[PDB]
């Protein structure tokens, strides 16, 4: 099946190109979704007809190769990518992926799962301690273009798009880095933010449009690593910067 | 599948200049009036949001004294009380309403003892609340337009657009729960518009609740001025220190503004 794409290209590519793409991103998901306090909610599985169910990201890096990934319209998650003729699935990959995405390569079945625990385990270090930027993601394309460090790498792809789409508050970390080429670490508060989204999600959605306070608070990390809790969706957004919304509720 | 039922959360109300919605003296009669007083633990400052619309502290429902402009609000017997004058909303804009009247909680003055009452709707920053166990301000850098940081210089009644640095100290704002931003290290300055036009300025003013000082940072990345509808805007002809005014929504980048917290 041919679905639609977005891509971006390291090569002489500015913060505000990053920007862009990130914008295109999101539109792409969000499409077909009543949203919530103006967050969108990505679509439940029961209602995404499979021709519109995986949007393709295309990532170049600086000496020109591509690898492209297909990332779940309903969850925002990353399943497969594919670079040379081969593709890839994680262990957990269900039949519909397969069947329908990069037919004409030889795919792979890896030995692990999309789990950021799992991916973490397999890659032999923990986010907290991998690098994150310009460099650190052209050098983790060519890594899978050529099909090694896949793992490790994966992660580096995950926190730079589909995580900097959902948060905008990585989406400016990342920007950042891009414009002053330098390199950094995901803080506390940042991954944080990750391992939370569905919790989030969760707060959101149950109090409805509108409604300020959440019936549960969200436990967010700050820098010092000091236990954080926001009970209310200003302080939510504010801090975070959240885009976007996982269906979890139905209010 | 449909959003389960959430049982009762004790929060408390922050509101203006930073002070706590608390029931006088603590007295649990019915019709004691509610004020403004600094946040502690004191439980008659614990506030109980039930899913019938009504919040009560010490078991008495929050009541309008009356339905009408310049009614004051006190607790009271929620059996006894009247079902209108007990139902409140809390929207995410800071604004607690009645559905029934459509008046709004407001603080005629941030000075502690102040009596809270029910007021026509008119956006002021003194009708401004955050309601959340947490009590403090959120510290952040005020991102926007080119990377460039919101900065309060000179003799912080100017806010320019210049270059990033997070160790600045004019770039550091404190994101008050009465819905107004204010200076850092001068919590008394409020960023301020000067008026409720396009392309009116926007300047620095002493705190005291107006219409033009309350902002609400809106999901889309935009900061509105509830009153005006008009949002934040960075003047792009300028070449250095842009200045930011108000202008009608595009959705154009020099509108976006990214509110990354240095502390929390
Ligand atoms: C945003 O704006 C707010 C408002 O000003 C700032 O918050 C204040 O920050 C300052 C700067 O850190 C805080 O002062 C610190 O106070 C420490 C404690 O001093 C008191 O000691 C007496 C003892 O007699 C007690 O009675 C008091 O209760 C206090 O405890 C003071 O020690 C500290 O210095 C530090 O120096 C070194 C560390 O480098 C240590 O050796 C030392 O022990 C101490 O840690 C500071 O002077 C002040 O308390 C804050 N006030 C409020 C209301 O928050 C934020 O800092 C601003 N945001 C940013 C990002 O800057
Ligand atoms: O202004 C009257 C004050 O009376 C005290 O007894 C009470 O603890 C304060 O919170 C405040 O209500």
């Amino acid at each position: 099946i041919d679905y639609p794409s977005v891509s971006f290209n390291l090569a002489g590519a500015k913060s505000t190109t990053y920007r862009d793409f990130l914008k295109n991103l999101r539109d792409r998901v969000a499409t077909g979704t009543y949203e919530v306090n103006g967050l969108p909610v990505l679509r439940r599985e029961s209602e995404v007809q499979v021709k519109n169910r995986f949007v393709l990201v295309r990532l170049t890096n600086y000496n020109g190769d591509t690898v492209t990934s297909a990332v779940d319209v309903t969850n925002l998650y990353l399943v497969a990518f594919s670079a040379n003729g081969n593709s890839y699935f994680f262990k957990d990959a269900t039949e519909l992926q397969k069947s329908n995405l990069f037919l004409g390569t030889t795919q792979h079945t890896l030995s692990f799962t999309g789990n950021y625990d799992n991916l973490e385990t397999a890659a032999g270090t923990r986010r907290e301690s991998i690098e994150l930027g310009p460099n650190p993601l052209d050098g983790a394309i060519t890594s899978l273009w050529y099909d090694g460090g896949v793992a490790r790498s994966l992660l580096v792809l995950i926190q730079m798009v589909p995580e900097a789409a959902r948060f905008r508050y990585i989406e400016q970390e990342v920007r950042r880095s891009l414009q002053q080429l330098t390199s950094f670490t995901p803080n506390a508060l940042m991954l944080s933010m990750e391992n939370n989204w569905s919790s989030m999600s969760l707060e959101v959605q149950l109090s409805g449009d509108n409604v300020s306070p959440f019936s549960g608070t969200v436990q967010l990390q700050n820098y010092d690593h000091t236990p954080r809790l926001v009970d209310n969706f200003e302080e939510l957004y504010k801090i975070t910067g959240i885009a976007i919304l996982l269906f979890r509720c139905v209010a | 599948e449909t959003c389960a039922i959430p049982a009762p959360f004790t929060r408390r109300i922050v509101g203006r200049d930073g002070l706590c919605v608390d029931v006088r003296n603590g007295y649990d009669t019915d019709g004691t009036p509610i004020q403004l007083w600094p946040c502690g633990t004191q439980r008659n400052q614990q506030w109980t949001f039930y899913n019938d619309k009504t919040i009560r502290s010490m078991g008495k429902c929050m009541t309008a004294n009356g339905l009408n402009s310049g009614s004051y609000i006190m607790i009271t017997d929620c059996s006894t009380a009247a079902e209108d004058a007990t139902k409140w909303e809390v929207l995410i804009d800071g604004s607690i309403i009645n559905p029934s009247s459509g008046l709004v909680m407001t603080a005629p003055s941030g000075a502690s003892r102040t009596t809270l009452l029910l007021e026509n709707n008119i956006h002021a920053a003194s009708q401004g609340w955050t309601v959340s166990n947490d009590v403090q301000p959120i510290a952040t850098l005020i991102v926007g337009y080119n990377e460039m940081c919101l900065q309060a210089n000179g003799e912080n009644n100017n806010v320019w657009m210049e270059d990033c640095d997070v160790t600045s100290v004019q770039q550091q704002w404190a994101l008050f729960d009465d819905r107004t931003i204010r200076v850092n290290n001068s919590r008394g300055l409020c960023v301020t518009s000067n008026g409720y036009v396009s392309k009116d300025l926007i300047v620095i003013r002493k705190c005291q609740g107006l219409a033009t000082q309350r902002w609400f940072f809106n999901s889309d990345g935009s900061v509105v001025n509830l009153k005006s509808t008009r949002v934040m805007d960075v003047k792009e002809s300028d070449v250095s220190l842009q200045e930011v005014i108000i202008f009608p929504a595009t959705g154009n980048p020099n509108q976006q503004w990214r509110t990354q917290v240095p502390q929390i």
